[PDB]
């Protein structure tokens, strides 16, 4: 399974529920049961996802049942949904900035701006009211620092930019 | 299935992405196939007609399997990991753009991930690996080379 990686704005943004938790055959989905110990978007015991890595599926790698995790997910049905392609990190490896982001910030762009992932060889700007997102093309990895101290936020009108 | 226990296998290419002439599709899928063949005993023999085990398509949407693509973005492509029927399989979502050159979605760099998956391969945690479940590779196309964590775990399966 391939995916555009999501920026936590985005994440935040296009996501039905935020939510700080624990976690604790031939079958289309998996579950995982959950303690939910923050919302931070949505105002919840389990997040189901794609039985395979290969067709999406999130694989929880953590051997640590107090471990506290970022989920940010889809409601379906009923039903919290996530996917390879989610947002999903240990609250833990969050930077400072990046809690800021879904407690408070991030919300500041939903509406007017949009980060926009730079996956191509020109990788053009659609709007001013657009952000390039360049962690992988500079630094190799989708956890850099636009990803962690920065987020795409209103100028003035037509024009969102990077701001901290 | 972990592995498949043949060494010689068979693929096919379905159908195609109006995005790109026949020919570019065949070249990015050969060249895919190649990265995973010169590293392992496997061999990769292409079907024009029937099943072959190495099923290649494009869909947009619901398109026949249980996992709806999602229309631009988000997942690019998804696969199945070795066995029959469905399993060994790869769907690219059409909704994306597939180029030649990486002024799209770099058609050779997914299937090549996707083929991981169809040989027996899970994602790797290293933001360098290939099996990296985010599209990730797009800078080194010119000269693409296998991750060592790639070689590793391909050979754990084949040798
Ligand atoms: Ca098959
Ligand atoms: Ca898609
Ligand atoms: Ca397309
Ligand atoms: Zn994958
Ligand atoms: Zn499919």
């Amino acid at each position: 399974c391939t995916c555009v990686p999501p920026h936590p704005q985005t994440a935040f943004c296009n996501s039905d529920l935020v939510i700080r938790a624990k976690f604790v055959q031939t079958t289309l989905y998996q579950r995982y049961e959950i303690k939910m110990t923050k919302m931070y978007k949505g105002f919840i015991r389990f997040v189901y996802t794609p039985a395979m890595e290969s067709v999406c599926g999130y694989f929880h790698r953590s051997h640590n049942r107090s471990e506290e995790f970022l989920i940010a997910g889809k409601l379906q049905d009923g039903l919290l949904h996530i996917t390879t392609c989610s947002f999903v990190a240990p609250w833990n490896s969050l930077s400072l900035a990046q809690r800021r982001g879904f407690t408070k910030t991030y919300t500041v762009g939903c509406e007017e701006c949009t980060v926009f992932p730079c996956l191509s060889i020109p990788c053009k700007l659609q709007s001013g009211t657009h952000c390039l997102w360049t962690d992988q093309l500079l630094q190799g990895s989708e956890k850099g620092f636009q990803s962690r101290h920065l987020a795409c936020l209103p100028r003035e009108p037509g024009l969102c930019t990077w701001q901290s | 299935m972990p592995k498949w226990r043949k060494t010689h296998l068979t693929y096919r290419i379905v159908n195609y992405t109006p995005d790109l002439p026949r020919d570019a599709v065949d070249s990015a899928i050969e060249k895919a196939l190649k990265v995973w063949e010169e590293v392992t005993p496997l061999t990769f023999s292409r079907l024009y007609e029937g099943e072959a085990d190495i099923m290649i398509s494009f869909a947009v949407k619901e398109h026949g399997d249980f996992y709806s693509f999602d229309g631009p973005g988000h997942s690019l492509a998804h696969a199945y990991p070795p066995g029959p029927g469905l399993y060994g399989d790869i769907h690219f979502d059409d909704d994306e753009k597939w180029t030649e050159d990486a002024s799209g979605t770099n058609l050779f760099l997914v299937a090549a991930h996707e083929l991981g998956h169809s040989l027996g391969l899970f994602h790797s945690a290293n933001t360098e690996a290939l099996m990296y479940p985010l599209y990730n590779s797009f800078t080194e196309l010119a000269q693409f080379r296998l991750s060592q964590d790639d070689v590793n775990g391909i050979q754990s399966l084949y040798g």
